[PDB]
DNA sequence: GGATGTATATATCTGACACGTGCCTGGAGACTAGGGAGTAATCCCCTTGGCGGTTAAAACGCGGGGGACAGCGCGTACGTGCGTTTAAGCGGTTGCTAGAGCTGTCTACGACCAATTGAGCGGCCTCGGCACCGGGATTCTCC
DNA sequence: GGAGAATCCCGGTGCCGAGGCCGCTCAATTGGTCGTAGACAGCTCTAGCAACCGCTTAAACGCACGTACGCGCTGTCCCCCGCGTTTTAACCGCCAAGGGGATTACTCCCTAGTCTCCAGGCACGTGTCAGATATATACATCC
């Protein structure tokens, strides 16, 4: 039959096969279930989109059409839950909140 | 013409709006090489490595100065003093 | 052959903001971010499987690791997204 | 060649700028030596681990990933250099 | 009659409670509090006694460590009485609130 | 289904908070410290118990064990020795 | 059938450490001398902490080590207190320490 | 049915104690604390050596990884005496 | 009201961003075999709930003193501006060195099987450590 | 300085239950063998790191003057501590019931391993504008 990717079956953009490979070759357990890479890829894609939307809103507020680390820093620190998740993380060339 | 002591500290808004590094690069690089001299002789560095060190250290110092200012305000002052840095570092868990 | 997530990040960006670019430094920051969260979730799921004397890492371990790691509403929405994806993948 | 008073290369105006970005108005004169000591301690703690990672790999050049791992292992993750 | 000066009893009690190791909170109230907090995450839960004891040990260690930093802040402000702002400053600099 | 416990934070009495502050080396205490400490303890217990009940539910049990509490504490950077592990 | 701990001159079990390494999902393979090295380091740290704990026990006219003695030994040592800086010892108490500002004058 | 055998380090900790303090005993709670300490140190060193092997694209955890992990984790003279103890043990094991 | 730093608009314009090519490595499909996992049944232990006593701790109220807080004065140290000096940054050059990739070899580790001994559980005892008491000594507050 | 007094510590007394010693069993460790892939050594080679140099100019440095803030002292008053009395609920010791977690045995289905085949992502090469820097300016902030 024709080869359909596993991420097109789940309706995702992130690579399910690469995530499965990185789970297998990362020494996490002896076996890896069939739906664990799909779940993980969906979660990673969701978090990526959540950050990127706020960063693009920040970029538009500053009359820019291109996201730079300053916009990522602003988007993260102005959001409560994202700031809690990335609390011990430093973003290079991000600055601080005025 | 002279601005009141305080008005030219404008500087807070200027340096909280920008993102560039506030320490100069050659002195910091010399300091890093001198510090690393005591762990192994004849070491080499990627430029990427020195820039990462500078980013990390500047972020650390800015985050420490914020807590130092909190302590100075707690003591009902506006001037930061070495005792403020010491209290901040001790409550964090570093002293 | 340095694999990165740059193209998938770009595909997602084209969905949220169709007319917005991104620079190399911001793209590398996003790559570091996705690698970091992958490592966190995978390590937590590994520990969960070890605690219960299991050999397999399943979607249930991933769900519990997400509920342990993400705060508040992020966890709820990520659980819904993951469940929807696994449901779509299975019946297809 | 050996190196000397390089901690004095961290000048007073640079420390004032770092404090301005932190939101500080007035600064005591005794803050600069305290800040230099704190910076030196932090740098020593990070560079020790970076050189350990470099020596374990049988390398002579310290790379950015060594610094990234050294910072990560003490709870100071840094995005922007991991590739 | 006889009355010790305000502060002698305080230092006496500080020595007394720094010399001992037992738990300083009553056990039945702490257990009721734990069950009440837990009934909001799942109903009809059961606890091992050792689980409640571990919770009490961790909670008391946390509170004593917080009071030490609170005292440090109160002294920094040139006082001997601890106030809620000292707790707030301690938790702010730690990274909790 | 048992009963619904309510108003149990007041069981953390004032003498007990005074004893905790004494072991903390504190000499004088304001009257507004007790409610602040009750709130702080409630937040701390809520976080730890949330994580412990998550572990208990993943293991598909109905009883919370001591190892659940140990894991919940450890994943928050508050390792505890003496209760297994 | 000679044991590996006796070959290495140790008290801790080299076979059990090897099994835990092989079954802990740390790497695909485990070297031959890794369990020996790790068992030696674990036994060294055990002896280091137990010596100080026993000294603390003897300073109090006791002949058994209890968690209070372990707490005293760990917190009175500059390096053990840094190794165990985020560890809570049950029934250990604290170190007697009163601030000098609170003492009478 | 039958009680499952639980594993601990009680006998080895007791042997080390009888080596250091021949006339001192130990209680049950203190032995549980020592067991937890040994397990925690084992897990820390093993995880760090695992990350070390993954960083260099290796598949084997050797004694070099253990030594580098001990140097990264232990502070001060603890690290020096630990690497000397480990090296001496490995040398004696190999010479046999 | 005049001084002065501050955001706004326009012109330049380039180096980084987005797009088009070959391919080869990694992902998908199909089949096979075995062990991990789920189900059902059994059982006992340990969790929950209740009662009763008893007594030690908590709660409450009053008096008083000492510590927090506000105000005032003073002197010092920090900021501000200006003129001078220095060294960082940039643009080049050169050299050479170490990290990276490739190839071949071989030793060390996993897998499997058999033998056996060390370690964990169940008993069996006995003394370090604790509650209680008495005496002496010690800090503590008033004269 | 003494002197009376709550308060703490040492010695001595029972007294117990938890720590220390021992036997039996079985599962985990050890020894031996074989296969094979990961790791190591040697070679090449090229990118990138170190070093030098020259010039520009902006940033650092040093000095002086003024003033705003930190610090110390004093007085007030309120609110925390100490103590005595009363009231309440924790704790300890029972008992009774049952549910749920651990164990055992069996089945079966899902995941690893193998191999084949192809397509998607990644370097390489190419064309274009978003954002930075300049020049001028009205404006908002400040004294």
């Amino acid at each position: 039959a024709k080869a359909k990717t596993r991420s097109s079956r789940a309706g995702l953009q992130f690579p399910v096969g690469r995530v499965h490979r990185l789970l297998r070759k990362g020494n996490y357990a002896e076996r890896v279930g069939a739906g664990a890479p799909v779940y993980l890829a969906a979660v990673l894609e969701y978090l990526t989109a959540e950050i990127l939307e706020l960063a693009g809103n920040a970029a538009r507020d500053n009359k820019k059409t291109r996201i730079i680390p300053r916009h990522l820093q602003l988007a993260v620190r102005n959001d409560e839950e994202l700031n809690k998740l990335l609390g011990r993380v430093t973003i290079a060339q991000g600055g601080v909140l005025p | 013409h002279r601005y009141r002591p305080g008005t030219v500290a404008r500087e807070i808004r200027r340096y909280q709006k920008s993102t560039e590094l506030l320490i100069r690069k050659l002195p910091f690089q010399r300091l890093v090489r001198e510090i690393a001299q005591d762990f192994k002789t004849d070491l080499r560095f990627q430029s990427s490595a020195v820039m990462a060190l500078q980013e990390a250290s500047e972020a650390y110092l800015v985050a420490l100065f914020e807590d130092t200012n909190l302590a100075a305000i707690h003591a009902k002052r506006v001037t930061i003093m070495p005792k403020d840095i010491q209290l901040a570092r001790r409550i964090r868990g570093e002293r | 052959r340095k694999e990165s997530y740059a193209i998938y990040v770009y595909k997602v960006l084209k969905q949220v903001h169709p007319d917005t670019g991104i620079s190399c430094k911001a793209m590398s920051i996003m790559n570091s971010f996705v690698n970091d969260v992958f490592e966190r979730i995978a390590g937590e799921a590994s520990r969960l499987a070890h605690y219960n004397k299991r050999s397999t890492i399943t979607s249930r371990e991933i769900q519990t690791a997400v509920r342990l790691l993400l705060p508040g509403e992020l966890a709820k929405h990520a659980v819904s997204e993951g469940t929807k994806a696994v449901t779509k993948y299975t019946s297809a | 060649k050996v190196l000397r008073d390089n901690i004095q290369g961290i000048t007073k105006p640079a420390i004032r700028r770092l404090a301005r970005r932190g939101g500080v108005k007035r600064i005591s004169g005794l803050i600069y030596e305290e800040t230099r000591g704190v910076l030196k301690v932090f740098l020593e703690n990070v560079i020790r681990d970076a050189v350990t990672y470099t020596e374990h790999a049988k390398r002579k050049t310290v790379t950015a990933m060594d610094v990234v791992y050294a910072l990560k292992r003490q709870g100071r993750t840094l995005y922007g250099f991991g590739g």
